[PDB]
């Protein structure tokens, strides 16, 4: 769940024509996947005007694709998906002590197949 | 508790009978008798008024003692009255 | 707050282009380009900074003629250049005390709240008694009302003696930068003394009604 | 020569006045007669003169707008919408290729309507309004209720709410929850509305009579207390009908 | 002087869009911009317009008669490209299918912009399948009832190939994507109506026009629920078309049903799916692709006497369908009488 | 039709903005009955103006016959900042709190009735739509009741 | 290292560092096949990938592989460098930045002899082994042109497909793909000579007609991310593909200045160094390239590292290298300063320097009576 904190007069009249504000006129959430034929990224969109607040909430999910029946390490597939917020990478910097961190940009890896930790043990006590 | 939150103004005027300091501040002293002290809610009015009683008695709204120490809190509450005759809290 | 700059009618040099050259020797030597005269400068303005964001800036002192002056520079290692400004593109500050001192050095408001729901220790000054193998645990919330030094702790604690007693902390920042912090206190073994924690806002001003709380941690019979 | 109106189940009845007053469309068009008017979904009227001048009304807006000319004053044009919504011009010219007779060309209305209020100075008196109802037809039996979600935003104290409306047969109760919330220099009013059917039928005679008499169809719709042009916001209005699907 | 956008919708219209200038004029003289846009040969009439800084920008052509200056509102928007869609309709299999791919508006070519392309072009096959490889899927949603039909993987040629049925109950579509921007660029979503198709009427040789008297506006009537299903009736000929008049066939009467003054004296058209109704001297005629009865008062109507007749204007699709009862698709009056049309 | 909210700005009259941003509850809904030896429990939220610092009060119609022990508990912010405040109230009957005088609470066996309300002490005009919340209370026979 | 077989040995990340003179016998394997160049024993093309490292001198190539127990057993370490493939003239060695399969790769460029083929060397279990992808045909058999030499190389442990870019005896570069498991290679593209111009395009899709400057364009190398499968190819200029079917030129990177090498974080950023010595950053969310080092945010950084007398910072120094350390720049320098002279690992705060990058759209607002300066923001977000 990203929470965008928007400025004071983003949004203006002319953005609410229909049932919804149109938000990603001025404020725009992006998904973008790397081998989309086995990674789902749904984005669900929540608007508080009041508060300045835009609440995008993203699921990713696996198609049950790619991969297959392996031991640990042995199957997984790498791949990754980016979030980022369209015109922010290079305009955006919080401001920290002890420096500056880039914004509205991220990639998150993700490994798909047995992950590590997984073991089956022979139950002596209950057998 | 917020601590830092401030504090700008004062709204009760508390006093022992028994000793006292400029009513800016409230300062009690304990004796063999029992600590009895006469109180009164201090609004742009400095003197005791019988509405701002009546007031917060017909709410149901009586006022609290709270003592404190280094390891000790307690509390004592004032006995709601009716404000027909009583013109401070007691 | 962004500060006030110049205004055109106390100083009418900003109606103009500028050209700074650094001189033979160390003063960057301003020039004016426009050659008209309803411009030109007083001499009320030297003492005075010309500045341009991105750049160094310039403190115009000398006047040697209607249309150029003399003025040292803050970072003149930036210049290396003959340098052009366009009207706006150029501004004029003055902190200096020619004809008073416009700005001063004070102390800040308080920006700070500390936060203790739990009864019993929201005062200020406090006495807890841990026995053999007993702990005591508590809880405070920082508010910062301003901005804050994120990536460190807000609260920096010291303690006393810290041979008969060890303390276990864990601090967390949260989305609006409120800093928690937990303290769990302990005593090493049977032994009898008395320590005193001191959780002092470093940053927050001396303006605060609150800003160290020093409780006291008694080995002994409560 | 003139536009009427009649706004608000005929509680506001009159005659649509242009902002100098002079009311005669045909005054304004140097003696042309008013030969089109073009009404749609969004509210946004279009009066097209034979001399190809054109006016702009807005539903519940006692005010027409004279546009700058777009039209050379002896082309032979009518106005029409093309496959979406917004308004096309048609030219038609004997004497052209037999082929190029018919031409159409798309014409920048809320463009040239934005130009003439930056000319005015019109505003909108909120910013913000919101609402869950997606689809024009809602059929529901006995046990059946709907709610309905809107929301307003606007300045401080500038006081709105949100007004429905219905008309047909009443057999329906409402149910209106509103939260009022004001931050940063706005205040939202969020409404929930639900619908529903209150009446029992087990072990009660006169069992069609009845049924009949909790059938019908009603027509809803919500909208802001107070707007004006500058407003783009499309006024929703639905069916509910009680009854079987068949 | 006027202006033109490459793309009717709006939501696109941002800075990068071009803005095509025109000035019709006796004297000319040049255009006058402000510093936030840039004209190319200011001196021609024609020339287009590129605002690359937000706001609202005055235009004016100065020439030697007075003209007017407009504001042009600017916004940078992160809409830029849009969904274009092919699309054949089966009869025996009672479905249709959807080819869909993104196009760009400053980019695609003149086909594309008037809708009549059936290939996608270079630059909108390539900028569609980057768009795919970036993980964006168009899927169709019906408004009146909530059904989502999903495509297959993209074609050799960058089209992605959906299959619907001729439910004729929900009409309203929208073609949809997920949040993926190309170079922070989105896909705006497109709303449409597709149905059975509607068959506009053939003109046979030797056929007689039908007009509206000499020196009277032109008329036009189009399908309540579909547009750009159309009826044109002009003072030289009588069109009609199934699109927006890009392609329009003559309407037209047979030889010795009515006189010449009574062919040119027509005076209101309506359109059906089924036929047209001209009203002529106060009488109604029925054209189809058939046969020209005049209606009489053996169906029904009067004769001589019909001022007018008129139509739904409102596209009530889903309830008349539902309603199991059919009711009155027309009205006429005759000053004296109303009249209830139906079906037939 | 005078609407009081929008006349409330007019520059010649300089009022003050209200300085609770926030007063909500579902208690004004339904109206609640208190049986003998019975208690009860009300909830409220309340947020106040980013930089303004408001009282809240509660107070009941009968103090003789109902009494209240109300408690404010900060509990998270919302996403500008502004603390959330619950207000959580324990009612029942007067005599069985016994800061009260014995002429005060006037006996047990009848029934009465009170009104339950939450308010600002210092709110301002300008607070029209931010009405006090109210609920109206019978100290008396439970109607579900029956042997 | 300039004239001397001479290596930066480092534990750790350049956290400290110790200077070798290695141990090899600097012998001269000049043929009459093999191309005859100066010898020099400066070492290039230092590979060090786990357990092993190979290092290249005057188209020689020696590996090393240490005893690790945790690893493997002690009897693959290796006493003494030994050098691999003998016969060979080896004008480059490209790396392999992942390692697919429980394996590692170093690639080896040929010249002068079997111009057409490649060499591949998988290192399992410390122990190494060479092979030729093309097996019994060079690729230039399958491009249009009498001879081709292979300039650069990379490998997808992944997919078993080796991108490498051709050049032809034309002049022309193609990048040309190589399936391993099968053998078969099919050309993907073929960079354009002349770089494309772009007046008011920060980046252009290279459709096959464009206008073209005059100005030629000369590819260096490429860079293949596996994560988000992304291909950049650069040189004179940044191509970047996400298909390695339609590419993107990046408009930023101005065509005077030519790419050194390329530094990535696998994390979503990405170092440019040039001849001129200038580091240019790139967000692969943006299609923008940022010049951090030379710039006036640099400048103030620097002089503020000079005002706390920092001492990592001096008025003299040279780069030695830049890297990444999970996902933060470290550059490795040499301060000259007088008598306290030292190599040190600095870190680049990239969002330090944007931050104090400082000529930014600005207006002058009004507040009470007096006018201040603010400063816009473009952040869309606060
Ligand atoms: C839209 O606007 C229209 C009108 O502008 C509104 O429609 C109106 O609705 C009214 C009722 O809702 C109609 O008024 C009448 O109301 C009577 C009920 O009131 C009682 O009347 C008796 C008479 O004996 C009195 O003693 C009582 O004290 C009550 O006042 C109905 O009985 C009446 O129905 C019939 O009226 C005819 C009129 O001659 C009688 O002859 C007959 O015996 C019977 O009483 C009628 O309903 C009013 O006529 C009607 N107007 C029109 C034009 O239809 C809508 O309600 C508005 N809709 C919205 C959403 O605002
Ligand atoms: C309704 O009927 C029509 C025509 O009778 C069907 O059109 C055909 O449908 C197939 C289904 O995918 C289309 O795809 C073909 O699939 C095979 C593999 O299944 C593939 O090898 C072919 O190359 C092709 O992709 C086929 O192209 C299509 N025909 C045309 C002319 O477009 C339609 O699918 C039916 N739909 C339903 C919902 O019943
Ligand atoms: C990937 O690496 C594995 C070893 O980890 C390879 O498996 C060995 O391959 C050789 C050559 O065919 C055989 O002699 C061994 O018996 C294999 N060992 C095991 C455990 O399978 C594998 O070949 C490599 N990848 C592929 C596809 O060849
Ligand atoms: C005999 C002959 O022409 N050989 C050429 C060589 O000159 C050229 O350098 C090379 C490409 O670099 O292609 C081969
Ligand atoms: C600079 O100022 C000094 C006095 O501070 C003055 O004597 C001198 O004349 C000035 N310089 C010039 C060039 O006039
Ligand atoms: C009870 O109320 C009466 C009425 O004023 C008062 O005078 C009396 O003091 C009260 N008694 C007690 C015990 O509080």
């Amino acid at each position: 769940t990203v929470v965008l904190l928007s400025h004071q007069d983003t949004f203006t009249s002319s953005d609410s024509q229909g049932p919804t504000i149109n938000v990603d006129k001025k404020l725009a959430i992006a998904v973008t996947i790397a081998d989309p034929e086995c990674l789902s990224v749904t984005v669900t969109q929540d608007v508080l005007l009041n508060r300045n607040a835009v609440i995008n909430k993203i699921k990713v999910i696996d198609k049950k694709r790619c991969s297959e029946q392996g031991m640990i390490g042995r199957n997984i597939k790498k791949t990754s998906m980016m979030l980022k917020v369209l015109g922010a990478p290079g305009n955006c910097i919080q401001r920290t002590y002890l420096g500056g961190i880039i914004q509205g940009f991220k990639v998150v890896p993700i490994f798909i197949g047995c992950p590590p930790g997984k073991r089956l043990a022979f139950d002596v006590s209950y057998t | 508790v917020i601590h830092n939150k401030g504090k700008e103004r004062t709204y009760f005027s508390c006093s022992g009978e028994g000793i006292l300091t400029g009513l800016h501040t409230i300062k009690l002293f304990l004796t063999m008798d029992n600590l009895k002290v006469r109180c009164f809610f201090r609004n742009e009015n400095q003197s005791p008024s019988k509405e701002i009683l009546g007031l917060f008695t017909s709410g149901g709204l009586a006022p609290n003692m709270i003592i404190t120490n280094s390891t000790f809190y307690g509390g004592y509450y004032f006995k709601l009255t009716p404000f027909s005759n009583r013109l401070e809290w007691l | 707050v962004p500060f006030g700059i110049e205004n055109s009618k106390d100083s009418p040099c900003l109606l103009s282009d500028l050209e700074i050259t650094y001189s033979g020797k160390l003063y960057y030597t301003i020039k004016l380009l426009s050659k008209n005269p309803l411009h030109e400068l007083k001499s009320t303005d030297v003492e005075k900074s010309v500045l341009i964001p991105g750049y160094s800036s310039f403190l115009i002192m000398n006047i040697t003629d209607k249309w150029t002056a003399s003025a040292l520079a803050t970072m003149p290692q930036a210049i290396k250049s003959n340098l052009k400004f366009l009207t706006g593109s150029w501004f004029l500050y003055n902190f200096g005390t020619a004809g008073g001192r416009k700005w001063s050095i004070s102390t800040r408001q308080c920006n700070y709240w500390i936060q203790q729901d739990s009864l019993d220790f929201m005062s200020l000054n406090l006495v807890k008694y841990i026995d053999v193998g007993n702990t005591i645990d508590f809880q405070f919330k920082i508010i910062p009302k301003a901005m804050s030094t994120f990536p460190i702790p807000p609260v920096s604690m010291v303690v006393g003696n810290p041979g008969l007693v060890e303390v276990k902390t864990q601090g967390v920042f949260d989305l609006n930068e409120n800093y928690y912090l937990d303290i769990h206190v302990s005593g090493r073994f049977f032994q009898k003394g008395s320590t005193s924690i001191a959780l002092v806002l470093w940053e927050g001003s001396s303006k605060c009604y609150a800003i160290t709380l020093l409780p006291t941690i008694k080995s002994s019979c409560s | 020569h003139h536009v009427y109106y009649s706004y608000k189940n005929f509680t506001v009845v009159g005659t649509i006045s242009t902002p100098s007053g002079e009311t005669n469309l045909s005054s304004l068009s140097q003696g042309s007669k008013i030969h089109q008017v073009l009404t749609d979904r969004i509210g946004n009227v279009v009066v097209k003169m034979e001399n190809n001048v054109m006016f702009y009304i807005k539903a519940d807006i006692t005010e027409a707008v004279i546009l700058h000319t777009w039209v050379n004053t002896t082309a032979k044009t009518v106005v029409l919408f093309d496959k979406s919504f917004e308004v096309c011009i048609l030219y038609y010219n004997e004497n052209l290729d037999e082929k190029y007779q018919l031409q159409t060309q798309p014409y920048p209305l809320i463009l040239e309507l934005q130009s003439i209020n930056k000319d005015l100075g019109d505003w909108c008196p909120y910013l913000a309004f919101q609402h869950n109802i997606h689809s024009q037809f809602y059929h529901m039996d006995k046990g059946e209720s709907l709610t309905i979600w809107s929301q307003i935003v606007y300045p401080e104290n500038r006081g709105l709410y949100i007004v429905v409306e219905h008309y047909g047969s009443s057999v329906m109760t409402w149910t209106q929850n509103l939260e009022y919330e004001i931050a940063s220099g706005f205040c939202t009013k969020t409404m929930i509305t639900r619908f529903f059917q209150t009446t029992n039928y087990e072990l009660v005679d006169n069992y069609y009579q009845l049924q009949k008499e909790n059938t019908g169809l009603m027509l809803l719709q919500f909208r802001p207390s107070e707007f004006s042009r500058t407003c783009l916001t499309a006024k929703p209005v639905f069916e509910i009908d009680v009854g079987c699907d068949s | 002087w006027r202006y033109y956008i490459n793309s009717q919708d709006y939501s696109i219209f941002s800075t990068r869009s071009s803005i095509k200038l025109e000035y019709e004029g006796n004297s000319f003289v040049s255009w006058k911009i402000p510093e936030s846009c840039k004209v190319e040969n200011t001196t021609s009439p024609k020339t287009t317009l590129h605002c690359k800084r937000a706001g609202i920008h005055t235009i004016k052509p100065i020439a030697g008669n007075q003209e007017v200056e407009r504001h042009l509102t600017v916004d940078n928007s992160y809409i830029c490209y849009l969904w274009y869609f092919t699309v054949v309709d089966v009869y025996y299999n009672l479905s249709q299918i959807v080819t869909i791919w993104v196009y760009d508006p400053e980019s695609a070519s003149t086909e594309e912009l008037i809708w009549t392309a059936k290939k996608p072009s270079l630059s909108s096959r390539v900028l569609t399948k980057q768009m795919n490889t970036l993980g964006q899927r168009p899927f169709i949603f019906t408004v009146e009832k909530r059904l989502t039909y999903h495509p297959g993987p993209l074609t050799s040629e960058g089209t992605w190939v959906i299959h619907l049925p001729m439910s004729s109950d929900d009409i309203a579509k929208v073609i949809r994507g997920n949040k993926v921007a190309f170079q922070d660029c989105f896909i705006a979503n497109l709303y449409f109506m597709l149905t059975y198709p509607m068959t506009i009427i053939s003109e046979p040789p030797g056929y007689e026009p039908l007009t509206v008297p000499p020196g009277s506006p032109l008329m036009l009537s189009w399908d309540t629920c579909i547009s750009t299903f159309a009826l044109l009736a002009t003072d030289q000929e009588t069109f009609q078309t199934n699109d927006s008049f890009q392609t329009w066939t003559r309407v037209r009467a047979p030889p010795g049903i009515l006189s010449d003054a009574q062919r040119h004296s027509l005076r209101d058209v309506i359109i059906f799916d089924q036929g047209t109704l001209f009203l002529v001297d106060g009488t109604v005629y029925l054209r189809t692709e058939d046969e020209f009865t005049k209606l009489d008062e053996s169906r029904g109507i009067s004769e001589t006497g019909i001022l007018g007749f008129s139509k739904r204007r409102w596209c009530q699709i889903r309830y008349l369908y539902k309603l199991a009862s059919k009711k009155s698709i027309l009205i006429a009056w005759s000053k004296t009488t109303v009249y209830a049309g139906y079906a037939t | 039709t005078v609407n009081v909210q929008s006349s409330l700005m007019d520059e010649k009259l300089a009022l003050q903005p209200c300085n609770v941003e926030l007063l909500e509850s579902t208690m004004i809904n339904t109206m609640f009955t208190i049986d003998m030896n019975s208690k009860l429990k009300l909830s409220a939220l309340m947020i106040p103006r980013k930089g303004e610092n408001p009282t809240p009060l509660v107070m009941v119609s009968n103090p003789h016959a109902l009494g209240f022990k109300a408690n404010l508990n900060e509990f998270g912010n919302t996403f500008d900042g502004n603390s959330k405040y619950k207000l959580d109230i324990e009612l029942k009957q007067q005599h069985h709190w016994g800061n009260s005088d014995f002429n005060f609470t006037a006996s047990i066996k009848r029934h009465a009735i009170s009104s339950v309300t939450v308010d600002i002490a210092d709110k301002t005009l300008s607070c029209v739509d931010l009405k006090p919340l109210s609920t109206l209370i019978s100290v008396g026979c439970d109607m579900t009741k029956k042997i | 290292f300039y004239d001397e077989k001479s290596i930066l040995f480092s534990d750790s990340n350049f956290q400290d560092y110790v200077l070798l003179e290695l141990s090899i016998d600097s012998c001269w394997v000049g043929s009459f096949y093999c191309p005859i160049l100066g010898f020099s024993a400066t070492i290039h093309d230092a590979i060090a990938t786990e357990s092993t490292l190979f290092i290249r001198q005057n188209q020689l190539v020696y590996y090393f592989t240490g005893t690790y127990i945790t690893l493997f057993d002690k009897s693959h370490g290796s006493s003494r460098w030994v050098r691999v493939l003998p016969s060979e003239c080896i004008k480059r060695l490209c790396p392999v930045y992942a390692s697919g399969n429980g394996s590692e790769y170093v690639l080896a460029l040929t010249t002068g002899k079997n111009e057409g083929y490649i060499h591949i060397g998988t290192i399992t279990d410390g122990l190494v082994s060479f092979e030729m992808v093309p097996d019994g045909w060079s690729v230039c058999e399958k491009l249009p042109g009498k001879n081709c030499s292979i300039d650069w190389a990379t490998y997808i442990a992944d997919e078993r497909n080796l991108l490498l870019l051709v050049k032809i005896d034309s002049g022309q570069f193609y990048l040309v793909n190589f399936n391993t498991e099968f053998k078969t290679l099919n050309i993907l593209y073929k960079i354009p000579e002349f770089i494309p111009e772009a007046k008011e395009l920060d980046f252009l899709v290279l459709l096959d007609t464009v206008t073209y400057t005059n100005t030629p364009m000369t590819p260096k190398g490429l860079f293949f991310n596996t994560l988000n499968n992304m291909l950049y190819i650069w040189g004179n200029f940044i191509l970047q593909s996400y298909n390695r079917e339609e590419f993107i030129f990046l408009a930023d990177f101005p065509k005077e200045s030519t790419i050194k090498y390329m530094v990535n974080s696998f994390k979503g950023q990405m170092a440019v160094v040039t001849e001129n010595e200038e580091i240019w950053y790139f967000l692969e969310g943006g299609y923008d390239v940022y010049q951090v080092v030379p710039s006036q945010g640099w400048e103030t950084y620097h002089n503020l590292q000079k005002m706390q007398k920092s001492s990592f910072h001096s008025e003299d120094e040279s780069l030695v290298s830049l890297f990444f350390e999970d996902g933060k720049l470290f550059q490795l320098v040499y301060l000259f300063d007088v008598g306290k002279e030292r190599l040190v690992k600095r870190l680049l705060p990239v969002g330090t320097l944007m931050e104090y990058n400082l000529p930014k759209p600005f207006t002058v607002v009004n507040q009470g009576n007096y006018q201040a300066i603010s400063f816009t923001h473009t952040c869309p977000f606060k």
